[PDB]
């Protein structure tokens, strides 16, 4: 993500300011950092600021700007052309860009929103059945970071120190059982119902660290001020109130509408189990770890080998230390390469076979395929241009095209209206 | 907060009266009937008239101040009958729909112990 | 300041933001109206003056292909760019800016020797100490405006 | 799965009170008056396809009792019922009026649709070519058949009475008949 | 009883609302963003014109609200809201703070006339129908002096 | 052709049938509603079935339709029209997709094209274009 | 086992104080917060001593019309013996309810049937129409009786022709007549009534009863 | 509290 941080100068900027101290007469020119912090901690010329910007945000920015082409652009400094197309397909994903590169509707509001195109997704669809204060909540986690330690790093592994981490890493979760970041949630609410002259106590009894939770509380009531900003007309008006960020705990149908919060975001880093798409092909039991368990993003290229394809989820987080087989498809925020033997895989939460689709009705992920005629199956057409029926949805990859790796999504009830020549999914029914 | 006013409500069989004036009754608020409202003589008595009327009156009193009314309605009365015609109700049926409260109502028909000779004769009339 | 609000027809030199020519560029690709487009600080290499910058030398092109067309019917467009710094070569080398290196002009002020001056250490609560700093400014050092960076404009109030 | 007349549907299953058959689930018909004259079952499909004395028919897909579709085959008691191989067509049959039909429920189409005569042929006339040929009964129903196919492509309801004669002209586009209803 | 904001460039309607009772009365501040309604029942409803919403709905006058003085200045703070009703009573409402600051009843008639100038300290006038004006010294602190009431000899519609 | 044969308690009700005669000499005076309920009686078909079976993406026509012009062999295409039934055959044509590229209405003018050489199924080969067009 | 035996579920749940500050818009224009986001009425009617039983067995169906539907509140008092009706301000909605169902206990008051009533909550334009027959003419001692007789009819047919003609409802309550129906109607319905006070013979209007009858058909 |  991309944050707005206090950060030294380089030296010929402060070599300029030092200038005009002396233009209208000879000046001197005091720095209250020393000279030899100068040199060291100083870049000799500012680095430029498109390179400063996210090479996503600059396409949609350049998408807010309707150029035809990102490669038609003319440029002094350039960034690869081929990211700059990956840029291109990741928003198309997100359902902020057409499959005509036009900027949609929603696609011009990640545009406005200062923030970087993954997260304005969540800060578009935050506001959903009182669940704001939630999304700020994980998305001020998630980019700040992680406050947890971990059992290895520690080193209590000094049993009952173990004991004790592995009650806090339980209550950690009462509120969701698969998800490791609305875990995470509970932890970061948590400690604001807890008294400010306790919280030293519980935050040594949960291994979290001083300082990064007052960026997470300095940095919730910032989000939410431009979210209350960009989502209401009077973006000026609105201001930050405590009992906003103050937070009521979900109920399971919000939970469920959290995990779909999750997904939209981060679309294409969703990955299902490998033995799920492809059964015995690799051979996977109940006696094999969740380590050993491999998954397989949709998005991810076919590899020649499976095994280069396969991905595997941390041990630290929840789902693996749970001992029961996790579910079908699994969604994480970044893919950590470390370990030849397995990937590391970090994990947010559990999203359904039906609700993916729903953050691929959205986005351009999604492909359906054409009515089915069989036993109660036939298709009610009201008018010439729409229709009521079945249809199964392919999400990622079609079967067609072989060069990427995606998984088959269950039919489910939709209303198709012709548009184009192609009927385009007004709703699942 | 509550100022009170007196919707008095005369409904003839040709015309309907709707008349809104002070609780004395000496100062008249606002004065409309049927024929203001109705392009043909036969339709003055109509209850569209009377509902009509009624509305106009009633945009007048929270005008003026007024938001709830006494409804006094009568008839012709004397030689003639003595209870409200169609138009009268609908008259009273306006004025609730006009959001205007109302206080009290009760008929002020006049009744007469004694009355002269009536204009049909002895044969009748209204034929 | 603003996308919506216009200037009055009057008015024949205008003064605006990087953002704001987007849009108004954006409502208009010919920018016929504008018979000249000038750049400044162009030192800071901003993006969303870099991306300004690149659509401009789109435009460019066009008024020289009107222009060639026709001078008269098609008004030619200039571009100016202002600089504080002298290195103004990476655009210069850029193809997609234009083909050929049109000519670099440069300026000198004449401008007094400034002596420079550091602290021995750096000091993290950096606005007290230059409060303090200040005040020893005015102390011992004889008339004279003080300009002062702050990065936090609540700081700057403080 | 037991069927009565009443139009009752017994779902028998063996369970532990050790273990004998008892009723599970109960299903009923409720057809105002029409009584169950004929029913059938395909296990690979789970339908059921239910013939009535008021002459209509059912399908159903137990044991959810889900009524796939309701149609009416007439006033006429449907007297048989069966079901194909793969369970996608479904042959229907009264007795009164010589009825048989066939029923693709797949795509509510109909493979098979003919009616005999309810009286004796009086008449018949062949097409001058031999592709079809007509029939006239005592009913006063003409009917027209084709040879290859052998099913009626058309029925006429015009004349009152019995047709007694039938017959082409010699260019065969038109047919003329005659009834004792006083007509030609 | 239907608010209705028309924009003269898109010649459309921009914003449809619903008031609680009739207004008759209705102010614009000289900063061309607020709109103030008065309606019959005492009810004073404050609009963003640009963006169409309620942005104050206070409730405090017994009477009809018969005159509303807007009182505001660009880049300011000071913004006020003076309502009268036909009680004679006027009231100098604060905006930013969302309260009442101050109540005047030495009017008998209806207030018709309302106005604000800063002194270089602010001065109220108001007029009503009992031919006779009164004008008021304040402030944002709980000062509320009258200074003098003046005779005009003429019912006073508009001062 | 083959389709088989087919209050509230404020009623709002006025006009002449009430006897309000005046209203109509001044002048005073459902189809979405029935075009309302087609979307229920719709929306009630979905819910009354609710078959939960995995089903494949690509049916066997189109399968073979899409590597028929990958190996420009459509007669294995080619064979399994003839065998479709009639009903088959026209959701088949009807469901080919008519968006461009329309690579899937060129396959199939060049599967009947090559059909047309064989000089076999003419009768067969001439009515699915005529459906094609249809 | 029986003897004769052989040998993810997807969720259907789908999405689809005041600050007391003000903030300045780059115009310097004013930039506030939004602010925080039927009544009580009575109606009496007096019931008469001889409608009293007719109300208390008929009562059954009397408060479910007025509570359920029209949410009005309902009490009548043994001191007064009258029906009083109120406005619930939580609950009523249409401001209509209370007047509707005052005119409503009224025609009940007045004598007719409950169901014949019942049109008065079921429509809104139905509307009492009554007046006398001194009114019509001054008739008195055995004429006053044949003239109601005359309206009535053996075995009080010709009143029956006149509702079911003019589709309209007649109480004689001695030589007070109420008729209810629609205003056109209730007209048509008085035009014959006065024509048998008058001295009409009823078969002559059952004639005119027949020709008007008609006419309300056609149209 | 309800989270912990």
């Amino acid at each position: 993500v991309q944050s707005f941080e206090v950060g030294w100068v380089s030296k010929a900027s402060a070599n300029q300011r030092s200038g005009r101290a002396g233009r209208t007469g000879p000046g001197h020119c005091y720095r209250l950092y020393s000279s030899a912090v100068f040199e060291h901690d100083f870049e000799q010329f500012s680095k430029p600021e498109i390179l400063r910007m996210p090479v996503e945000s600059i396409v949609l920015q350049m998408k807010s700007m309707a150029i035809h082409n990102i490669i038609n652009f003319p440029f002094p400094t350039p960034p690869d052309r081929v990211a700059l197309s990956k840029a291109i397909q990741l928003l198309q994903y997100l359902g902020a860009l057409d499959n005509k590169e036009m900027i949609t509707e929603d696609g011009k509001k990640m545009s406005l929103f200062p923030l970087s195109p993954r997260f304005s997704k969540m800060l578009l669809v935050s506001d959903e059945k009182a669940c704001l204060p939630y999304i700020v909540a994980i998305v001020s986690a998630l980019s700040v970071g992680d406050p947890f330690i971990n059992e290895f790093e520690l080193g209590i592994n000094k049993k009952e120190l173990r004991s004790k981490f592995y009650k806090s890493r339980s209550q950690f979760s009462k509120l969701d059982k698969f998800s490791d970041v609305f875990r995470l949630l509970s932890v970061v609410s948590a400690m604001d119902y807890v008294p400010k002259e306790q919280k030293e106590i519980f935050m040594k009894k949960n291994f979290l660290r001083g300082k990064l939770m007052e960026e997470i509380v300095k940095l919730r009531k910032q989000l939410m001020y431009i979210i209350k900003s960009n989502t209401s007309k009077e973006n000026i008006a609105v201001v930050i109130r405590n009992e906003d960020l103050k937070s009521d705990i979900p109920s399971v149908i919000q939970i469920k509408l959290l995990k779909q919060m999750i997904c939209a975001g981060f679309v294409d880093h969703v990955a299902v189990r490998a033995d799920v798409l492809f059964p015995d092909d690799a051979k996977i039991t109940n006696r094999t770890s969740i380590i050993n368990i491999p998954y397989i993003p949709v998005l991810a290229t076919r590899t020649p080998n499976i095994e280069d394809c396969f991905v595997y989820i941390h041990p630290t987080s929840i789902l693996n230390n749970l001992g029961e087989m996790p579910p079908k498809y699994m969604l994480y925020y970044s893919l950590h390469l470390g370990g030849n033997n397995k990937t590391r895989m970090n994990t947010l939460c559990d999203i359904a076979s039906t609700p993916l689709a729903n953050i691929a009705r959205k986005g351009l992920l999604l492909t359906y395929s054409k009515p089915l005629t069989g036993q109660g199956l036939k298709t009610v057409n009201l008018s010439p241009t729409e229709r009521y029926c079945y249809v199964v949805p392919r999400f990622g990859s079609t079967v067609d095209n072989d060069l990427k790796i995606g998984w088959d999504l269950n039919p489910i009830a939709v209303h198709q209206k012709k548009q184009k020549g192609q009927w385009t999914v007004i709703k699942f029914i | 907060s509550q100022v009170f006013g007196v919707a008095r409500i005369y409904a003839s069989f040709n015309d309907t009266f709707v008349h809104v004036t002070d609780l004395s009754g000496k100062e008249t608020i606002a004065r409309v009937t049927g024929g203001m409202k109705v392009k043909a003589d036969r339709d003055e008595s109509s209850p569209y008239a009377a509902m009509l009327a009624a509305q106009d009156v009633a945009a007048k009193c929270k005008e003026v101040g007024i938001t709830a009314v006494h409804v006094k309605i009568r008839a012709t009365g004397g030689t003639r009958t003595k209870t409200p015609g169609p138009g009268g109700q609908a008259a009273l049926r306006a004025l609730a729909r006009s959001g205007l409260r109302i206080g009290r109502i009760e008929d002020v028909t006049p009744v007469p112990s004694d009355s002269t000779r009536k204009k049909g004769g002895r044969r009748g009339r209204r034929l | 300041i603003r996308f919506d609000s216009t200037a009055k027809e009057d008015t024949k030199v205008k003064f605006m933001t990087d953002g704001v020519l987007l849009r108004e560029m954006m409502h208009d690709f010919k920018l016929t109206k504008y018979s000249s487009i000038i750049i400044d600080e162009a030192h800071e290499r901003n993006i969303n003056t870099d991306i300004l910058i690149g659509m401009l030398s789109r435009c460019v092109r066009l008024r020289a292909k009107l222009h060639k067309e026709n001078p008269i019917e098609h008004k030619k467009l200039k571009l100016i760019i202002m600089s504080a710094t002298l290195r103004v070569s990476d655009f210069s080398e850029n193809k997609t800016l234009f083909p050929i290196a049109p000519p670099v002009l440069q300026v000198d002020a004449r401008q007094f020797p400034v002596s420079i001056h550091f602290n021995r250490r750096t000091a993290f609560n950096y606005t007290d100490e230059a409060f303090r700093k200040t005040c020893k400014i005015h102390q011992k050092l004889p008339p004279g405006a003080i300009l002062v960076f702050l990065t936090g404009q609540q700081e700057i109030t403080h | 799965y037991t069927v009565s007349k009443d139009g009752a549907v017994f779902v028998w299953e063996f369970t532990k009170r050790k273990y004998s058959w008892r009723i599970t689930k109960k299903h009923f018909f409720y057809a105002n008056q029409a009584k169950v004259k004929c029913v059938t079952f395909h296990p690979a499909t789970r339908l059921l396809a239910v013939g009535f004395t008021s002459g209509e028919f059912r399908l159903y897909d137990l044991p959810d009792f889900t009524l796939i579709q309701q149609l009416s085959m007439g006033q006429n008691p449907v007297n048989t019922v069966s079901v194909n191989q793969t369970g996608e067509w479904l042959a229907f049959g009264s007795s009164k009026l010589g009825q048989l039909l066939v029923y693709e429920w797949q795509s509510e189409s109909y493979i098979l649709k003919q009616q005999g005569h309810f009286d004796s042929t009086n008449s018949l006339a062949y097409s001058p070519d031999g592709s079809r040929v007509v029939t006239a009964s005592e009913d006063g129903k003409i009917k027209v058949w084709d040879i290859t196919s052998g099913f009626c492509l058309a029925t006429f309801e015009e004349h009152t009475s019995s047709v007694t004669a039938v017959q082409f002209a010699k260019r065969g586009q038109v047919m003329f008949s005659s009834s004792l209803d006083g007509t030609v | 009883q239907l608010l209705k904001i028309f924009h003269l460039k898109t010649g459309k309607v921009v914003r449809s609302m619903k008031i609680s009772s009739p207004s008759y009365i209705l102010d614009a501040d000289s900063t061309s963003t607020l709109l103030a309604v008065g309606g019959t029942d005492g009810s004073i409803i404050v609009v963003d014109i640009e963006n169409g919403y309620i942005t104050h709905s206070f409730k405090g006058h017994g009477g009809t609200i018969s005159s509303l003085k807007f009182y505001g200045q660009l880049n300011s703070k000071i913004w006020l809201l003076a309502s009268g009703d036909t009680n004679g009573m006027v009231k100098v409402w604060d905006l930013v703070k969302r309260k009442c600051l101050h109540t005047l009843q030495e009017h008998t008639s209806a207030v018709r006339g309302l106005d604000i100038i800063e002194v270089p300290s602010l001065n109220l006038l108001s007029g009503g129908r009992d031919d006779i004006i009164n004008l008021w010294d304040f402030n944002m602190k709980k000062k509320c002096k009258l200074l003098k009431t003046l005779p005009v000899n003429q019912q006073v519609e508009s001062c | 052709r083959s389709k088989p044969k087919e209050l509230p308690f404020f009623l709002q009700l006025s006009g002449e049938k009430v006897g309000d005669e005046a209203s109509v000499r001044e002048g005073i005076a459902h189809r979405r509603d029935q075009e309302a309920q087609k979307k229920l009686d719709a929306e009630e078909q979905m819910n009354k079935f609710k078959v939960t079976g995995r089903l494949g993406f690509e049916s066997h026509f189109t399968k073979q339709l899409r590597e028929g012009s990958q190996s420009k062999d459509y007669s294995s295409l080619l064979a399994t029209l003839i065998n479709f039934s009639p009903a088959a055959v026209d959701l088949e044509i009807r469901s080919l997709n008519s968006f461009e590229p329309f690579d899937e209405i060129v396959w199939f003018i060049d599967a009947l094209t090559q059909g047309l050489k064989s000089n076999k199924n003419f009768e067969l080969y001439e009515t699915f274009m005529s459906l094609l067009f249809k | 086992v029986a003897p004769t035996a052989l040998k993810d579920d997807d969720d259907d749940v789908l999405l689809d104080h005041e600050s007391k500050t003000v903030v300045v818009d780059d115009q310097g224009k004013p930039r506030f917060t939004s602010a925080s986001k039927i009544k009580f009425e009575s109606r009496k009617i007096m019931v008469p001593p001889h409608r009293m039983t007719p109300l208390r067995n008929s009562w059954t169906k009397i408060y479910p019309p007025l509570v359920e539907h029209l949410k009005l509140q309902v009490r009548m008092n043994l001191k007064t013996k009258s029906v009083e009706l109120r406005t619930n301000p939580k609950f009523t909605t249409d401001p209509g309810a209370l007047q509707k169902g005052a005119d409503f206990i009224k025609a009940f008051t007045l004598g007719f049937d409950l169901d014949d009533s019942i049109a008065l909550l079921r429509l809104d334009d139905l509307y009492i129409e009554t007046f006398e027959v001194k009114d019509v003419k001054t008739l008195t001692g055995d004429h006053l009786s044949r003239a109601i007789g005359r309206i009535a009819g053996k075995d009080g047919k010709t009143k029956f022709a006149i509702e079911n003609a003019t589709r309209t409802r007649i109480v004689l309550a001695d030589s007070k007549i109420h008729i209810l129906g629609g205003f056109t109607h209730i007209r048509m319905a008085r035009e014959s009534v006065v024509s048998l006070i008058l001295g009409s013979p009823p078969g002559k209007v059952y004639g005119n009863l027949r020709t008007v009858a008609s006419r309300l058909k056609e149209r | 509290n309800p989270w912990l």
